[PDB]
Protein backbone atom coordinates (compact mmCIF):
# COMPACT_ATOMS: atom_id res chain seq x y z
CA UNK A 1 0.00 0.00 0.00
CA UNK A 2 2.10 2.79 -1.19
CA UNK A 3 -0.53 5.13 1.11
CA UNK A 4 0.25 3.33 4.08
CA UNK A 5 4.06 3.17 2.83
CA UNK A 6 3.92 6.99 2.48
CA UNK A 7 2.55 7.59 5.85
CA UNK A 8 4.54 5.40 7.93
CA UNK A 9 7.99 7.40 6.24
CA UNK A 10 6.53 10.51 6.85
CA UNK A 11 5.96 9.40 10.93
CA UNK A 12 9.21 8.25 11.37
CA UNK A 13 10.46 11.46 9.50
CA UNK A 14 9.06 12.99 12.77
CA UNK A 15 9.05 11.23 15.41
CA UNK A 16 11.89 11.68 18.14
CA UNK A 17 15.06 9.41 16.47
CA UNK A 18 15.48 8.51 20.34
CA UNK A 19 12.94 6.05 20.04
CA UNK A 20 13.34 4.84 16.59
CA UNK A 21 13.63 0.92 18.12
CA UNK A 22 10.44 0.92 19.89
CA UNK A 23 8.79 3.15 17.31
CA UNK A 24 9.81 0.76 14.34
CA UNK A 25 8.63 -2.36 16.27
CA UNK A 26 5.45 -0.60 16.64
CA UNK A 27 4.66 0.32 12.72
CA UNK A 28 5.45 -3.68 12.01
CA UNK A 29 2.52 -4.28 14.67
CA UNK A 30 0.29 -2.11 12.84
CA UNK A 31 1.21 -2.66 9.15
CA UNK A 32 3.00 -6.21 9.22
CA UNK A 33 2.40 -6.55 5.37
CA UNK A 34 5.10 -3.86 4.99
CA UNK A 35 7.58 -5.51 7.24
CA UNK A 36 10.12 -5.79 4.28
CA UNK A 37 9.67 -2.33 2.79
CA UNK A 38 9.82 -1.04 6.44
CA UNK A 39 13.18 -3.06 7.73
CA UNK A 40 14.64 -1.66 4.43
CA UNK A 41 13.83 1.98 4.19
CA UNK A 42 13.84 2.47 7.64
CA UNK A 43 17.40 3.01 9.59
CA UNK A 44 18.49 3.01 13.14
CA UNK A 45 21.44 2.32 15.27
CA UNK A 46 23.32 -0.63 14.77
CA UNK A 47 24.04 -3.23 17.55
CA UNK A 48 27.32 -4.67 18.22
CA UNK A 49 27.82 -8.44 18.30
CA UNK A 50 31.23 -11.02 18.90
CA UNK A 51 32.43 -13.35 16.22
CA UNK A 52 34.07 -15.93 18.65
CA UNK A 53 36.03 -17.61 15.69
CA UNK A 54 37.75 -14.75 14.44
CA UNK A 55 38.01 -12.83 17.90
CA UNK A 56 36.23 -9.80 16.23
CA UNK A 57 33.40 -7.27 16.76
CA UNK A 58 30.79 -7.26 14.23
CA UNK A 59 27.54 -5.10 13.48
CA UNK A 60 23.88 -6.51 13.11
CA UNK A 61 21.75 -5.49 10.81
CA UNK A 62 18.85 -6.46 8.43
CA UNK A 63 21.74 -6.91 5.90
CA UNK A 64 23.49 -9.56 7.57
CA UNK A 65 20.35 -11.19 8.89
CA UNK A 66 18.16 -14.67 7.79
CA UNK A 67 15.38 -15.30 10.22
CA UNK A 68 16.45 -14.76 13.96
CA UNK A 69 20.35 -15.14 12.70
CA UNK A 70 23.10 -12.95 12.37
CA UNK A 71 26.17 -13.43 9.43
CA UNK A 72 29.98 -12.50 10.90
CA UNK A 73 31.24 -10.75 7.80
CA UNK A 74 34.88 -12.24 9.85
CA UNK A 75 33.87 -15.97 9.70
CA UNK A 76 30.66 -15.92 7.17
CA UNK A 77 29.20 -18.07 9.80
CA UNK A 78 25.45 -17.68 11.27
CA UNK A 79 24.66 -16.95 15.05
CA UNK A 80 22.81 -18.89 16.17
CA UNK A 81 23.44 -21.15 13.69
CA UNK A 82 20.65 -22.80 11.78
CA UNK A 83 19.43 -24.43 7.96
CA UNK A 84 19.01 -23.04 4.80
CA UNK A 85 20.74 -19.70 6.14
CA UNK A 86 21.70 -17.20 2.94
CA UNK A 87 25.54 -16.37 2.04
CA UNK A 88 26.89 -14.78 -0.94
CA UNK A 89 28.24 -16.69 -4.06
CA UNK A 90 31.51 -18.01 -3.87
CA UNK A 91 33.01 -15.14 -6.05
CA UNK A 92 31.33 -12.33 -4.26
CA UNK A 93 32.57 -13.62 -1.04
CA UNK A 94 35.67 -13.07 -1.84
CA UNK A 95 34.81 -9.28 -2.92
CA UNK A 96 33.30 -9.31 0.65
CA UNK A 97 36.57 -10.41 2.41
CA UNK A 98 38.62 -7.74 0.62
CA UNK A 99 36.06 -5.39 1.21
CA UNK A 100 35.89 -5.65 5.02
CA UNK A 101 39.55 -5.46 4.87
CA UNK A 102 40.08 -2.45 3.69
CA UNK A 103 37.02 -0.48 5.12
CA UNK A 104 38.74 -1.67 8.72
CA UNK A 105 41.51 0.41 7.28
CA UNK A 106 39.32 3.13 6.44
CA UNK A 107 37.70 2.93 9.68
CA UNK A 108 41.51 3.37 11.59
CA UNK A 109 42.14 6.13 9.16
CA UNK A 110 38.72 8.32 9.44
CA UNK A 111 37.42 7.11 13.32
CA UNK A 112 40.94 5.94 14.88
CA UNK A 113 38.42 3.13 16.93
CA UNK A 114 34.72 1.87 16.45
CA UNK A 115 34.15 -1.37 14.40
CA UNK A 116 33.29 -1.84 10.80
CA UNK A 117 31.15 -4.08 8.52
CA UNK A 118 30.88 -4.71 5.01
CA UNK A 119 28.15 -7.19 3.68
CA UNK A 120 27.56 -8.08 0.22
CA UNK A 121 24.27 -9.96 -1.28
CA UNK A 122 24.12 -11.63 -5.00
CA UNK A 123 21.56 -9.99 -7.23
CA UNK A 124 21.99 -12.11 -10.34
CA UNK A 125 25.07 -11.69 -12.16
CA UNK A 126 25.21 -8.58 -10.05
CA UNK A 127 25.39 -7.16 -6.42
CA UNK A 128 25.21 -4.55 -3.36
CA UNK A 129 26.52 -4.22 -0.67
CA UNK A 130 26.11 -2.03 2.70
CA UNK A 131 29.20 -0.27 4.65
CA UNK A 132 28.92 0.22 8.28
CA UNK A 133 30.73 2.22 10.72
CA UNK A 134 29.87 2.75 14.55
CA UNK A 135 31.81 4.68 17.04
CA UNK A 136 30.97 6.53 20.32
CA UNK A 137 33.09 8.82 21.94
CA UNK A 138 33.00 9.73 25.84
CA UNK A 139 29.38 14.36 30.71
CA UNK A 140 29.61 14.45 27.01
CA UNK A 141 28.59 12.00 24.75
CA UNK A 142 27.67 10.85 21.19
CA UNK A 143 27.53 7.95 18.76
CA UNK A 144 28.06 7.89 15.21
CA UNK A 145 26.33 4.86 12.82
CA UNK A 146 27.42 5.01 9.00
CA UNK A 147 25.20 2.90 6.61
CA UNK A 148 26.07 3.01 3.02
CA UNK A 149 24.28 1.05 0.85
CA UNK A 150 25.91 0.48 -3.01
CA UNK A 151 24.44 -0.77 -5.63
CA UNK A 152 26.39 -2.14 -8.41
CA UNK A 153 25.41 -2.64 -12.38
CA UNK A 154 27.98 -4.08 -14.29
CA UNK A 155 28.37 -2.72 -17.67
CA UNK A 156 29.38 -4.92 -20.75
CA UNK A 157 33.00 -4.15 -20.03
CA UNK A 158 35.41 -2.90 -17.80
CA UNK A 159 32.71 -0.20 -16.36
CA UNK A 160 29.97 -0.59 -13.54
CA UNK A 161 27.73 2.13 -12.49
CA UNK A 162 27.75 2.92 -8.71
CA UNK A 163 24.56 3.62 -7.13
CA UNK A 164 25.06 4.73 -3.25
CA UNK A 165 22.16 5.58 -1.28
CA UNK A 166 24.16 6.49 2.87
CA UNK A 167 22.61 7.52 6.13
CA UNK A 168 24.32 8.79 9.10
CA UNK A 169 22.86 8.38 12.37
CA UNK A 170 24.30 11.30 14.83
CA UNK A 171 23.42 11.51 18.15
CA UNK A 172 25.12 13.62 21.39
CA UNK A 173 23.64 14.06 24.82
CA UNK A 174 25.40 16.53 27.93
CA UNK A 175 23.52 16.90 31.32
CA UNK A 176 24.64 19.50 33.71
CA UNK A 177 24.02 22.56 36.05
CA UNK A 178 24.22 25.18 33.34
CA UNK A 179 22.01 23.89 30.47
CA UNK A 180 20.37 21.13 31.86
CA UNK A 181 19.81 18.26 30.32
CA UNK A 182 20.83 18.17 26.36
CA UNK A 183 20.09 16.09 23.31
CA UNK A 184 20.63 16.49 19.78
CA UNK A 185 19.78 12.85 17.90
CA UNK A 186 18.90 12.59 14.08
CA UNK A 187 20.54 11.36 10.56
CA UNK A 188 20.61 12.57 7.29
CA UNK A 189 20.78 10.72 3.71
CA UNK A 190 22.19 11.41 0.37
CA UNK A 191 22.25 9.62 -2.94
CA UNK A 192 24.64 9.41 -5.52
CA UNK A 193 25.38 7.51 -8.55
CA UNK A 194 28.87 7.14 -10.69
CA UNK A 195 29.96 5.32 -13.11
CA UNK A 196 33.89 3.53 -12.58
CA UNK A 197 35.97 1.21 -15.09
CA UNK A 198 36.83 -1.50 -12.58
CA UNK A 199 40.18 -3.18 -13.26
CA UNK A 200 42.21 -4.98 -11.40
CA UNK A 201 43.97 -1.94 -9.81
CA UNK A 202 40.91 -0.18 -9.88
CA UNK A 203 39.17 -2.73 -7.95
CA UNK A 204 34.84 -3.06 -6.84
CA UNK A 205 36.13 -2.39 -3.61
CA UNK A 206 38.52 0.93 -4.20
CA UNK A 207 35.22 2.26 -6.41
CA UNK A 208 33.18 1.95 -3.28
CA UNK A 209 35.83 3.42 -0.77
CA UNK A 210 36.27 6.52 -3.05
CA UNK A 211 32.45 6.96 -3.07
CA UNK A 212 31.96 5.97 0.58
CA UNK A 213 34.82 8.47 1.15
CA UNK A 214 33.54 11.27 -0.52
CA UNK A 215 29.80 10.69 0.36
CA UNK A 216 30.73 10.57 4.24
CA UNK A 217 32.73 13.58 4.16
CA UNK A 218 30.10 15.09 2.67
CA UNK A 219 27.55 14.02 4.98
CA UNK A 220 29.80 15.20 8.02
CA UNK A 221 29.78 18.76 6.86
CA UNK A 222 25.94 18.98 6.59
CA UNK A 223 25.99 17.54 9.48
CA UNK A 224 28.10 20.17 11.48
CA UNK A 225 26.32 22.69 9.81
CA UNK A 226 22.40 21.40 10.70
CA UNK A 227 23.55 20.18 14.42
CA UNK A 228 25.20 23.07 15.53
CA UNK A 229 23.97 26.12 13.30
CA UNK A 230 20.39 25.40 12.00
CA UNK A 231 19.24 24.40 15.47
CA UNK A 232 20.79 27.24 16.99
CA UNK A 233 19.61 29.40 14.66
CA UNK A 234 16.22 28.19 15.00
CA UNK A 235 16.62 28.49 19.24
CA UNK A 236 17.53 31.79 18.59
CA UNK A 237 14.85 33.23 16.59
CA UNK A 238 12.24 31.54 19.67
CA UNK A 239 13.84 33.85 21.79
CA UNK A 240 15.92 36.49 21.13
CA UNK A 241 18.29 37.20 24.20
CA UNK A 242 19.13 40.93 23.87
CA UNK A 243 15.33 41.72 23.70
CA UNK A 244 13.29 44.26 21.28
CA UNK A 245 16.18 46.76 22.96
CA UNK B 1 -1.43 -7.46 18.07
CA UNK B 2 -4.08 -7.36 20.21
CA UNK B 3 -6.65 -4.31 18.92
CA UNK B 4 -5.88 -2.54 22.68
CA UNK B 5 -2.22 -3.11 21.99
CA UNK B 6 -2.33 -1.66 18.13
CA UNK B 7 -4.19 1.37 20.47
CA UNK B 8 -1.31 1.50 22.58
CA UNK B 9 1.38 2.10 19.56
CA UNK B 10 -0.79 4.50 17.95
CA UNK B 11 -1.57 6.60 21.40
CA UNK B 12 2.40 6.95 21.41
CA UNK B 13 3.06 7.96 18.23
CA UNK B 14 0.50 10.71 19.11
CA UNK B 15 1.76 12.13 22.09
CA UNK B 16 5.23 11.97 20.89
CA UNK B 17 4.68 14.47 18.03
CA UNK B 18 6.91 17.33 17.22
CA UNK B 19 5.94 20.85 17.85
CA UNK B 20 3.28 22.44 15.06
CA UNK B 21 3.34 19.45 13.57
CA UNK B 22 0.53 17.47 15.60
CA UNK B 23 -1.89 17.33 12.56
CA UNK B 24 0.84 15.68 10.05
CA UNK B 25 1.44 13.03 12.99
CA UNK B 26 -2.53 12.57 13.22
CA UNK B 27 -2.91 12.14 9.75
CA UNK B 28 -0.66 9.47 9.37
CA UNK B 29 -1.55 7.55 12.36
CA UNK B 30 -4.94 7.33 11.24
CA UNK B 31 -4.46 6.16 7.47
CA UNK B 32 -1.94 2.75 10.06
CA UNK B 33 -5.07 2.15 11.78
CA UNK B 34 -7.23 -1.12 10.41
CA UNK B 35 -10.22 0.24 11.84
CA UNK B 36 -11.05 4.15 13.01
CA UNK B 37 -12.77 3.34 16.05
CA UNK B 38 -9.70 1.40 17.81
CA UNK B 39 -9.17 4.82 19.13
CA UNK B 40 -12.30 6.50 19.63
CA UNK B 41 -12.36 5.80 23.21
CA UNK B 42 -8.78 7.17 23.86
CA UNK B 43 -8.66 10.31 21.70
CA UNK B 44 -9.90 13.41 24.13
CA UNK B 45 -7.54 12.24 26.72
CA UNK B 46 -4.74 11.64 24.03
CA UNK B 47 -5.23 14.87 22.78
CA UNK B 48 -5.75 17.00 25.68
CA UNK B 49 -2.30 16.10 27.44
CA UNK B 50 -0.38 17.03 23.92
CA UNK B 51 -2.17 20.43 23.81
CA UNK B 52 -1.59 21.21 27.90
CA UNK B 53 1.59 19.97 27.72
CA UNK B 54 2.48 21.93 24.51
CA UNK B 55 0.89 25.01 25.98
CA UNK B 56 -0.71 25.68 22.77
CA UNK B 57 -2.03 29.45 21.67
CA UNK B 58 -5.26 30.21 20.90
CA UNK B 59 -7.17 33.26 19.50
CA UNK B 60 -9.76 35.11 21.49
CA UNK B 61 -12.15 37.48 21.11
CA UNK B 62 -10.13 39.68 23.51
CA UNK B 63 -6.77 38.44 22.06
CA UNK B 64 -4.13 35.51 22.54
CA UNK B 65 -4.34 32.84 25.27
CA UNK B 66 -2.90 29.69 26.43
CA UNK B 67 -4.33 26.32 26.84
CA UNK B 68 -2.13 24.67 29.95
CA UNK B 69 -2.91 22.23 32.96
CA UNK B 70 -2.60 25.10 35.67
CA UNK B 71 -5.39 27.14 33.46
CA UNK B 72 -7.33 23.87 33.03
CA UNK B 73 -10.85 24.04 35.31
CA UNK B 74 -12.35 21.12 33.46
CA UNK B 75 -11.44 18.71 31.05
CA UNK B 76 -12.31 21.43 28.15
CA UNK B 77 -12.39 24.85 30.23
CA UNK B 78 -9.40 27.02 30.37
CA UNK B 79 -9.02 30.00 32.56
CA UNK B 80 -7.60 33.28 31.45
CA UNK B 81 -7.44 35.81 34.32
CA UNK B 82 -5.74 38.45 32.02
CA UNK B 83 -9.02 38.97 30.52
CA UNK B 84 -11.29 37.92 32.91
CA UNK B 85 -12.64 34.74 30.95
CA UNK B 86 -13.15 31.38 30.54
CA UNK B 87 -12.47 29.39 27.62
CA UNK B 88 -13.72 26.06 26.25
CA UNK B 89 -11.54 23.85 24.18
CA UNK B 90 -12.20 21.06 21.83
CA UNK B 91 -9.22 19.02 22.18
CA UNK B 92 -9.78 17.20 19.24
CA UNK B 93 -10.51 19.63 16.70
CA UNK B 94 -7.75 21.61 18.53
CA UNK B 95 -9.96 25.19 18.26
CA UNK B 96 -12.05 27.38 21.06
CA UNK B 97 -15.56 26.62 21.23
CA UNK B 98 -16.85 28.75 24.14
CA UNK B 99 -15.96 32.26 25.54
CA UNK B 100 -17.25 33.89 28.85
CA UNK B 101 -16.66 36.14 31.58
CA UNK B 102 -14.89 34.21 34.40
CA UNK B 103 -17.68 34.09 37.93
CA UNK B 104 -15.47 33.15 40.46
CA UNK B 105 -13.22 30.87 39.02
CA UNK B 106 -10.28 33.82 39.81
CA UNK B 107 -9.39 34.01 43.48
CA UNK B 108 -9.83 37.98 44.45
CA UNK B 109 -7.94 38.21 47.46
CA UNK B 110 -4.64 37.62 46.18
CA UNK B 111 -5.92 39.17 42.93
CA UNK B 112 -3.52 42.18 43.08
CA UNK B 113 -0.55 40.00 43.12
CA UNK B 114 -1.51 38.16 39.89
CA UNK B 115 -1.99 41.12 38.71
CA UNK B 116 1.32 42.72 39.31
CA UNK B 117 2.82 39.75 38.12
CA UNK B 118 0.81 39.89 35.11
CA UNK B 119 1.96 43.23 34.11
CA UNK B 120 5.76 41.57 34.43
CA UNK B 121 5.13 38.34 32.53
CA UNK B 122 3.52 40.67 29.73
CA UNK B 123 6.33 42.97 29.21
CA UNK B 124 9.20 40.62 29.88
CA UNK B 125 7.22 37.90 26.95
CA UNK B 126 7.41 41.08 24.52
CA UNK B 127 11.21 41.37 25.50
CA UNK B 128 12.53 38.45 25.11
CA UNK B 129 9.81 35.97 23.18
CA UNK B 130 8.56 37.65 19.55
CA UNK B 131 5.78 35.45 19.18
CA UNK B 132 5.40 34.31 22.87
CA UNK B 133 2.13 33.72 24.82
CA UNK B 134 1.69 34.17 28.07
CA UNK B 135 -0.23 33.16 30.75
CA UNK B 136 -0.19 33.81 34.57
CA UNK B 137 -2.05 32.09 37.13
CA UNK B 138 -3.17 32.49 41.28
CA UNK B 139 -4.10 30.91 44.00
CA UNK B 140 -3.82 30.19 47.69
CA UNK B 141 -1.72 27.89 49.67
CA UNK B 142 -0.44 26.50 53.02
CA UNK B 143 3.04 28.51 52.71
CA UNK B 144 0.71 32.00 51.27
CA UNK B 145 0.77 32.36 47.52
CA UNK B 146 1.28 30.43 44.21
CA UNK B 147 1.94 32.31 41.16
CA UNK B 148 2.59 30.59 38.19
CA UNK B 149 3.85 31.52 34.63
CA UNK B 150 3.74 30.32 31.65
CA UNK B 151 5.09 31.55 28.20
CA UNK B 152 5.30 28.90 24.95
CA UNK B 153 6.41 30.10 21.73
CA UNK B 154 6.99 28.23 18.35
CA UNK B 155 7.97 28.03 15.34
CA UNK B 156 7.05 26.50 12.08
CA UNK B 157 8.05 26.86 8.38
CA UNK B 158 7.06 23.20 6.29
CA UNK B 159 8.83 24.82 3.36
CA UNK B 160 11.75 25.51 5.39
CA UNK B 161 11.77 21.86 7.05
CA UNK B 162 12.08 23.03 10.60
CA UNK B 163 9.81 23.59 13.46
CA UNK B 164 10.88 24.47 17.20
CA UNK B 165 8.86 25.39 20.06
CA UNK B 166 10.36 26.83 24.09
CA UNK B 167 8.38 26.33 27.20
CA UNK B 168 8.87 28.40 30.51
CA UNK B 169 7.09 27.48 33.71
CA UNK B 170 7.81 29.43 36.90
CA UNK B 171 6.06 28.91 40.02
CA UNK B 172 6.48 31.28 42.27
CA UNK B 173 5.53 30.69 45.84
CA UNK B 174 5.90 33.35 49.02
CA UNK B 175 4.42 35.03 52.05
CA UNK B 176 2.89 38.26 51.11
CA UNK B 177 4.35 41.16 52.74
CA UNK B 178 7.62 39.49 53.67
CA UNK B 179 10.15 36.89 53.54
CA UNK B 180 11.31 35.77 50.10
CA UNK B 181 10.05 34.62 46.66
CA UNK B 182 11.24 30.72 45.64
CA UNK B 183 10.66 30.70 42.31
CA UNK B 184 11.43 26.95 40.63
CA UNK B 185 11.39 27.26 36.71
CA UNK B 186 11.25 24.28 34.16
CA UNK B 187 12.34 25.17 30.61
CA UNK B 188 12.21 22.80 27.60
CA UNK B 189 13.31 23.70 23.85
CA UNK B 190 12.20 21.71 20.91
CA UNK B 191 13.54 21.64 17.24
CA UNK B 192 13.23 20.05 14.72
CA UNK B 193 15.06 19.69 11.15
CA UNK B 194 13.75 17.65 8.65
CA UNK B 195 15.01 18.06 5.18
CA UNK B 196 16.35 14.98 3.51
CA UNK B 197 16.42 13.48 7.44
CA UNK B 198 15.27 14.15 10.82
CA UNK B 199 17.18 15.73 13.38
CA UNK B 200 16.29 16.80 16.84
CA UNK B 201 17.10 19.48 20.03
CA UNK B 202 15.69 18.46 23.29
CA UNK B 203 16.32 20.29 26.03
CA UNK B 204 15.07 20.28 29.82
CA UNK B 205 16.49 22.48 32.45
CA UNK B 206 15.19 23.40 36.10
CA UNK B 207 16.42 26.09 38.12
CA UNK B 208 15.46 28.44 41.47
CA UNK B 209 15.90 31.40 42.01
CA UNK B 210 14.93 33.78 45.12
CA UNK B 211 13.71 37.15 45.31
CA UNK B 212 12.21 39.78 48.33
CA UNK B 213 8.58 39.28 48.66
CA UNK B 214 7.11 43.37 49.70
CA UNK B 215 4.92 45.34 48.24
CA UNK B 216 2.58 43.91 45.48
CA UNK B 217 4.35 45.74 42.52
CA UNK B 218 8.08 45.30 43.59
CA UNK B 219 7.75 41.03 44.15
CA UNK B 220 6.94 41.22 40.65
CA UNK B 221 9.46 43.52 39.09
CA UNK B 222 11.67 41.90 41.84
CA UNK B 223 10.81 38.09 40.98
CA UNK B 224 10.88 38.83 37.01
CA UNK B 225 14.61 40.24 37.46
CA UNK B 226 15.62 37.34 38.87
CA UNK B 227 13.80 34.98 36.11
CA UNK B 228 15.01 36.84 33.18
CA UNK B 229 18.60 36.25 34.83
CA UNK B 230 18.20 32.87 34.79
CA UNK B 231 16.94 32.45 31.56
CA UNK B 232 19.61 34.45 30.33
CA UNK B 233 22.11 32.34 31.74
CA UNK B 234 20.61 28.95 30.64
CA UNK B 235 20.13 30.77 27.19
CA UNK B 236 24.02 32.01 27.25
CA UNK B 237 25.18 27.92 28.63
CA UNK B 238 22.76 26.94 25.35
CA UNK B 239 25.12 29.00 22.78
CA UNK B 240 28.43 28.02 24.56
CA UNK B 241 27.58 24.19 24.62
CA UNK B 242 26.75 23.89 21.12
CA UNK B 243 30.27 25.15 20.46
CA UNK B 244 31.44 22.67 23.12
CA UNK B 245 29.48 19.80 21.46
CA UNK B 246 30.86 20.45 17.84
CA UNK B 247 33.91 20.93 18.90
CA UNK B 248 34.69 18.28 21.23
CA UNK B 249 32.23 15.05 21.07
CA UNK B 250 31.64 15.85 17.31
CA UNK B 251 35.67 16.24 16.20
CA UNK B 252 36.17 13.09 18.23
CA UNK B 253 33.79 10.75 15.98
CA UNK B 254 34.63 11.15 12.76
CA UNK B 255 37.80 12.81 11.51
CA UNK B 256 37.31 15.33 8.47
CA UNK B 257 40.63 13.82 7.70
CA UNK B 258 42.52 11.36 8.01
CA UNK B 259 45.51 12.26 10.97
CA UNK B 260 47.62 12.86 7.99
CA UNK B 261 45.17 15.33 6.46
CA UNK B 262 44.96 13.44 2.93
CA UNK B 263 42.63 11.58 1.20
CA UNK B 264 43.13 7.87 0.92
CA UNK B 265 44.93 6.94 -1.78
CA UNK B 266 42.20 3.40 -2.70
CA UNK B 267 44.58 2.30 -5.45
CA UNK B 268 47.23 1.38 -2.43
CA UNK B 269 46.76 0.43 1.48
Amino acid sequence: TEKQLSCCLDLMRRLPPSQIEDNLAGLLDLVPDLTEDLLSSIDQPLKVAYDAVSKKDYLLCDYNRDADSYRSPWSNKYDPPLSGACYPSSKLRDIEVQANEIFEIYLNLYFEGGVSSVYCWDLDDNFAAVVLMKKTQDPMRGTWDSIHVVEVKLGKKDKAVYKLTSTVMLSIETDNDNTGKVNLAGSLTRQDEKEYTFNEVDTHCVNIGKMVEDMESKLRQTLETIYFGKTKEVVNTLRNATGNS
Amino acid sequence: ASNQELVQIATNFLLNAPPCEFMEVVSDVRALLPSESLLNASAGSTFREYNTSQMVSVQTSKGSALITKEGEISNNEYLDPKNKQVITYDHIKQEVTGERSASGEIEQDIEQYRAAFDEEATKYCNEYYPNGVSAVYGTKVSEGIKITVCISTCIYKPNAFYSGRWRSVWTCTFKPGSGNVTSNGKVQVNVHYFEDGNVQLNTVTQKQTTSPSADAQSTAVNAFKAIGKAELNLHTALDNNYSTMGDTTFKALRRALPINRTKINWQKV
